[PDB]
């Protein structure tokens, strides 16, 4: 029901429903991420890496024990997704909760 | 004995306060000590029950007369331990206790009768 | 503060010992199958990702 990313794929979500918020006025995307949650009507809020969606410490902060939209990096482009599979892996396992 | 006197004899309403009842147990300890007389638990003697039923069962009423006598033994449980003798044998002969908290006066209450273990 | 009295507590300190260990042996034994159940998890993430990038 969101995306952050590129004008050229914001248009293309909007193309079938689920408003896309183009990155052309926040490359940081902090702003307008904090903006859509702000209006909060929404079920996820996928955020391209433009430099990171990883750090959500200000984002959970905002939130503090709430159901809301559920942040998630979605791509930051089409060129290779070959050890995007294995870079998720070990970014979700070690920096998360379990150790290693 | 004063007290008994002015209730049975002149019919008044008398209300004894016995005050650190544990420096009487520390003198008859003293004294059994020195008498080498088999100490029964913790130092104090043996009699000290009988001794300590001696003095508090002095204090009822009769029929007939209207006197009354009662009785506020204040004593300070030595190391906040209800298992102590002195404590121990004052509660098996009264009926009755009322029993302050440190922790509630900590936090600054007033009276700090802690209310549970403190019966009547 | 204060030690609680100091005899026929000696036993319930000892049952709470055997307790508490108890206690530990117990969530050890949890913990078990919650890593037996977030690797499966974390298997099917592999695959959930993969059909995303083909998408």
């Amino acid at each position: 029901m969101a995306v952050i990313a590129d004008p050229e794929t914001a248009q293309g979500f909007r193309l079938a429903g689920l408003e896309g918020y183009g990155a052309s006025s926040a490359e940081e995307a902090q702003s307008l991420l904090e903006t859509l949650v702000e209006r909060g009507g929404y079920a996820l809020v996928a955020v391209d890496e433009a430099l990171l969606p990883d750090p959500e410490r200000a984002v959970e902060r905002l939130m503090r024990g709430r159901d809301l939209p559920v942040l998630l990096p979605i791509a930051g482009l089409k060129e290779a997704f070959q050890g995007h599979d294995v870079e998720g892996y070990m970014r979700e396992l070690v920096r998360k909760t379990i150790g290693f | 004995t004063v007290a008994e006197y002015l209730a049975f004899e002149h019919d008044y309403h008398v209300l004894v306060i016995l005050t650190d009842m544990t420096n009487y147990c520390e003198a008859l300890r003293e004294i059994g000590a020195a008498r080498e007389e088999i100490p029964g638990r913790r130092g104090y003697p043996g009699y000290m029950y009988t001794d300590l039923a001696t003095i508090y069962e002095r204090a009822g009423v009769v029929e007939g007369k209207k006197g009354s006598v009662t009785q506020i033994p204040i004593l300070s449980m030595p190391d906040d331990d209800r298992t102590h003798p002195i404590p121990d044998l004052t509660g098996y002969i009264t009926e009755g206790q009322i029993q302050l908290s440190r922790e509630l006066h900590r936090k600054g209450i007033y009276p700090p009768i802690d209310p549970l273990p403190s019966l009547s | 503060s204060q030690v609680s009295p100091t005899r026929m507590n000696l036993l319930q300190r000892r049952g709470q010992l055997r307790l508490a260990q108890k206690g530990v042996d117990l969530l050890k034994k949890k913990r078990d199958a919650l890593v037996a159940e977030f690797f499966g998890l974390v298997r099917e993430a592999m695959e959930a990702r993969k059909a995303l990038d083909q998408a």
